[PDB]
RNA sequence: UGGAGAGUUUGAUCCUGGCUCAGGGUGAACGCUGGCGGCGUGCCUAAGACAUGCAAGUCGUGCGGGCCGCGGGGUUUUACUCCGUGGUCAGCGGCGGACGGGUGAGUAACGCGUGGGUGACCUACCCGGAAGAGGGGGACAACCCGGGGAAACUCGGGCUAAUCCCCCAUGUGGACCCGCCCCUUGGGGUGUGUCCAAAGGGCUUUGCCCGCUUCCGGAUGGGCCCGCGUCCCAUCAGCUAGUUGGUGGGGUAAUGGCCCACCAAGGCGACGACGGGUAGCCGGUCUGAGAGGAUGGCCGGCCACAGGGGCACUGAGACACGGGCCCCACUCCUACGGGAGGCAGCAGUUAGGAAUCUUCCGCAAUGGGCGCAAGCCUGACGGAGCGACGCCGCUUGGAGGAAGAAGCCCUUCGGGGUGUAAACUCCUGAACCCGGGACGAAACCCCCGAGGAGGGGACUGACGGUACCGGGGUAAUAGCGCCGGCCAACUCCGUGCCAGCAGCCGCGGUAAUACGGAGGGCGCGAGCGUUACCCGGAUUCACUGGGCGUAAAGGGCGUGUAGGCGGCCUGGGGCGUCCCAUGUGA
């Protein structure tokens, strides 16, 4: 009966978590980014937008988030960040953005 | 080559969208006599330039919406309401058919 | 295969002298010389004008019976005839002739075709070295329709050989009576043929 | 990946492969990208092989591991001989 | 290079017009009969229910152990060990389980076919080109202990490896924000800012192979998109709330109302929307002179489904038939808490049905998967098996023998027919027995060179002691339909509108070529008939090719919408139309 395709299954479980994990970090850091972004604090906003950008591409090196979806995240993320710091603020610290 | 069509614009009531009607013609598979049929296409017009009664080149395009997969290429002649006359008349004899 | 039953009997329905028998049919008795009428209780009474059917029918049954051959096979050939170019009526016949068991008759290695079939089928014949026994075997032009080694000195083989001396046969053929072997010159012209049969009437019936 | 192999054909007991470039997946007697020449295990005729070495050169060129018993008819058919 | 008609309305006639037959066709079935092979083919019904076996795994050159067999030096040896080591069965780890194989339920729709689009896209392994591989840390199974449990399994506690996880560096390069040029839908280059690499494993060591990482190209496979083609009912005529479009966002590999918030009031429809019925589509197949009609079994392509329905996880790829979770139905186990299962894979069961096979053989071939290879599994496949289901080849004999046996039919009592038919003689020699016996198989693998090109060297065949070849060798299965007309093929008896026949016209009420039996004949033969359905005949939906005074058929008459159709001459474009080339039409 026991077709050891189970190994394939047990594997997937271990997998699921591992990138579920990476993925949620994306989100929460991503939020805590746009958050501090709008609020005003820029050098802090970006400083988080940093380990943001990082954690994204990092998830890219494997089976998790991949392709240019690794990018689409950034293309919008920092895209939103800039726009908000833009609200009366200014490119305080040399964040992940070029002025 | 991205297929292209001339048909008259037949409605402008849409936001950045236009209804274009295009008679093709062809010969009946058994009866030869060239017959005429027509279809409406939902063109895109981000400049809201084209008005009613315009005759237009329409190009197969990247999908804009549920029904728009063409965009307006170029005008061919302004004043030709006489044709929309027809499309309206046709569309009005209907109301006198129901029960 | 061939209606093994009474055969000096068909000659009688068609009413034409037919050479299914060998010596005897040449004698006074193809069944026919003594009894020129059709078989059965009747047939000796005044027959009636065959409908356009009977005619096209009986003519078919003639040319078919002459080769003692499978209707399905015949029917097939008739159609193969239309498959290819030319005058169908001829090639049909021309094609009938290509039949190996028909050659061992035109080349006379036997008195009958039914006899001819036996020998062919029994491996007694051969072609270019191989012991063909397929009556069907279509003879293409130009091939040693010889006789086999174990066979050459055979009882009923010789009695037909010593009887096969001289007597010219087949303009579309050639017989090395000594070496016991013939050749297929070419495909039998219509004129080269002479059968008691109207080809044009057999085509008719094969349209129903 | 893409492949180059024998595609059986012709009746029972009468094999008659067809040496072709398919995708590895395609079933055996399947659809295929192109024909690069027949073959016969029995050699009933003097023509018991053939290969458009020209285009074969091509498919190997754009990368395309063939079968093993298909090399056996590319070598023994002269494709890798440059001298 | 291809086209036939007949019977039947009448006392008879011509015409109109139905009905009916002869033809071909099948995944066939049923009847009577049935010898041999070859290549095909075989659940059309309940996408009903399935016992048992087998259908997908593989790598010790990713890692660490449980187990087990062999061996030895080193220390005189003891304690032995480590390694070489081969085998294992599990575990982690990698690649494959999405291919292959089954079936048409659903689906009338970009599902399919066909031709294009993607500046809106991905693509494992393969191929090509560039670059790079420095250091450090950690977890969890196996295993050990403990615990619960009928079972299924499972909780905890403690170690440990790695091509598993993670971190900092180098950044060829790539991703992103913004800015510039080129380009023109999101294409290409550059600049500043940030972000992201990596894994070791082998042998014959001064080296090569299997691998890793980033990136660009290549090929192949695929997502998406559009023009056009794709069934019956108008006694279905109006349809539409994500409905149509916009703006911004979410999602994806990517476009899109695919999903959400906000706004606008749209979108569709007699050129048939909406509904209802029906159905997988195609290359093709059948039929037909052809136009046309019918059709999608087998084979190949595409689609869809895996008891019904929903779902996502892993992944380059699936929402995955032999993976997972949930509900419903169904079967089984249970220690009543619980648990297991999915043949529309091969084969086989049962059920229903007019009806559809062997629980075979083999990886030798071809193909696939993994692997450095040796090799392992491959019910794909290659074969064998059973059914005249189909097409094709073959057989049941060949020659000679009577004015012509016996029997049996008919008979004007002379005779006729079966009938060369048999008998008999001769010749041949299916079956059967003996011998020999493959092709399908030369590659991976071994030396030269260099593991390359090039040559040479060996193993391996399920089918099968079959095919085929030589020797011996026995005359050695015939059946079914019809015989009134169409329609080939006549008489005798019985029967007496009874028994029965039939496709239609009709036949049988004493003298039947129409019923049944006979002799005889006709047709065709391992087949012959019946029934069913498709095309033809049917020019009987008529484009090819029909009609409407009385045969069926002119709207009771106008007036007009849409639609269809449109005079004479010059000219522009060239939409149809035509011609040429070119891609495509697997
Ligand atoms: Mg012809
Ligand atoms: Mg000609
Ligand atoms: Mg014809
Ligand atoms: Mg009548
Ligand atoms: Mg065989
Ligand atoms: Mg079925
Ligand atoms: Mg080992
Ligand atoms: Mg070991
Ligand atoms: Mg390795
Ligand atoms: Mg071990
Ligand atoms: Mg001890
Ligand atoms: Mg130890
Ligand atoms: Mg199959
Ligand atoms: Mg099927
Ligand atoms: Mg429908
Ligand atoms: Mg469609
Ligand atoms: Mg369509
Ligand atoms: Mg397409
Ligand atoms: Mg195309
Ligand atoms: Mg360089
Ligand atoms: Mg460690
Ligand atoms: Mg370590
Ligand atoms: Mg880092
Ligand atoms: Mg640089
Ligand atoms: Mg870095
Ligand atoms: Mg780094
Ligand atoms: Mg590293
Ligand atoms: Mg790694
Ligand atoms: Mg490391
Ligand atoms: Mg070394
Ligand atoms: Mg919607
Ligand atoms: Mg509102
Ligand atoms: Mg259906
Ligand atoms: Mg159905
Ligand atoms: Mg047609
Ligand atoms: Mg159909
Ligand atoms: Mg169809
Ligand atoms: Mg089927
Ligand atoms: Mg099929
Ligand atoms: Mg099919
Ligand atoms: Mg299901
Ligand atoms: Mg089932
Ligand atoms: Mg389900
Ligand atoms: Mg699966
Ligand atoms: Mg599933
Ligand atoms: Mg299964
Ligand atoms: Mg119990
Ligand atoms: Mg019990
Ligand atoms: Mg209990
Ligand atoms: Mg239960
Ligand atoms: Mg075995
Ligand atoms: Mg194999
Ligand atoms: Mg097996
Ligand atoms: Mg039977
Ligand atoms: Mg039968
Ligand atoms: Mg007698
Ligand atoms: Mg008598
Ligand atoms: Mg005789
Ligand atoms: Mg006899
Ligand atoms: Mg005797
Ligand atoms: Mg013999
Ligand atoms: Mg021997
Ligand atoms: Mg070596
Ligand atoms: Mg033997
Ligand atoms: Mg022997
Ligand atoms: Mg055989
Ligand atoms: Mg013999
Ligand atoms: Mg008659
Ligand atoms: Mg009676
Ligand atoms: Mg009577
Ligand atoms: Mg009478
Ligand atoms: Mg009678
Ligand atoms: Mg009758
Ligand atoms: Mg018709
Ligand atoms: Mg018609
Ligand atoms: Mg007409
Ligand atoms: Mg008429
Ligand atoms: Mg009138
Ligand atoms: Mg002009
Ligand atoms: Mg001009
Ligand atoms: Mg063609
Ligand atoms: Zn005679």
């Amino acid at each position: 009966r026991n077709l050891s395709a189970l190994k394939r299954h047990r594997q997937s479980l271990k997998r699921r978590l591992r990138n579920k994990a990476k993925k949620s970090a994306i989100k929460t850091l991503s939020k805590k980014a746009v958050q501090l972004a709008q609020e005003g604090k820029a050098e802090e906003a970006l400083k988080i937008m940093r380990k943001a950008e990082s954690l994204i591409d990092k998830a890219a090196k494997g089976s998790t988030l991949h392709k240019n979806a690794a990018a689409r995240r950034k293309s919008r993320l920092m895209r939103k960040v800039r726009q908000l710091l833009e609200a009366a603020g200014a490119p305080l610290i040399g964040g992940g953005l070029s002025a | 080559p991205k297929k292209v069509l001339t048909g008259v614009v037949v409605s402008d009531k849409m936001q950045k969208t236009v209804t274009v009607l295009v008679e093709r013609q062809f010969p009946h598979p058994l009866y030869g006599k060239v017959i005429k049929r027509s279809k409406k296409y939902l063109a895109h017009d981000p400049e809201e330039k084209y008005k009613l009664g315009d005759v237009v080149e329409i190009i197969e395009s990247r999908p804009i919406s549920k029904r728009k997969r063409f965009r307006v290429l170029r005008l061919v002649e302004s004043g030709r309401m006489d044709l929309v006359e027809k499309y309206l008349i046709r569309r009005q004899n209907y109301q006198s058919l129901s029960k | 295969g061939r209606y093994i039953g009474p055969v000096c009997r068909l000659c009688r329905r068609e009413g034409v002298k037919l050479y299914l028998k060998g010596e005897r049919c040449y004698s006074p008795k193809c069944a026919m010389e003594r009894r020129p009428y059709p078989p059965g209780q009747h047939g000796q009474k005044r027959a009636r004008r065959p409908s356009d059917y009977a005619v096209r029918l009986r003519e078919k049954q003639k040319l078919r019976r002459i080769y003692g051959i499978s209707e399905r096979q015949f029917r097939n050939l008739f159609e193969e005839a239309s498959k290819k170019k030319g005058v169908t009526g001829s090639v049909f016949l021309g094609l009938l002739e290509s039949r190996l068991d028909n050659v061992v008759y035109r080349l006379g290695f036997a008195v009958s075709r039914r006899q001819a079939r036996q020998l062919v089928r029994h491996g007694h014949i051969t072609v270019n070295g191989r012991r063909v026994d397929l009556p069907s075997y279509r003879v293409r032009p130009g091939d040693e329709i010889a006789v086999a080694e174990k066979s050459r000195n055979l009882e009923l083989i010789r009695q037909n050989l010593e009887a096969m001396k001289g007597r010219k046969v087949g303009p579309w053929l050639s017989l090395d009576v000594e070496g016991m072997k013939g050749k297929f010159l070419r495909l039998p012209d219509r004129e080269d043929l002479a059968l008691p049969v109207n080809e044009q009437l057999v085509i008719e019936f094969y349209s129903r | 990946m893409v492949k180059i192999r024998l595609a059986r054909f012709g009746s029972k007991h009468n094999p008659h492969y067809r040496i072709v470039v398919t995708d590895a997946r395609r079933k055996r007697d399947g659809k295929y990208i192109e024909k690069i020449g027949y073959y016969d295990p029995r050699k009933t005729t003097p023509d018991w092989l053939k290969v458009d070495v020209e285009r074969a050169r091509y498919w190997l060129s754009v990368g395309a591991q063939p079968t093993d018993t298909a090399r056996r008819l590319l070598r023994q058919a002269g494709v890798f001989r440059q001298e």
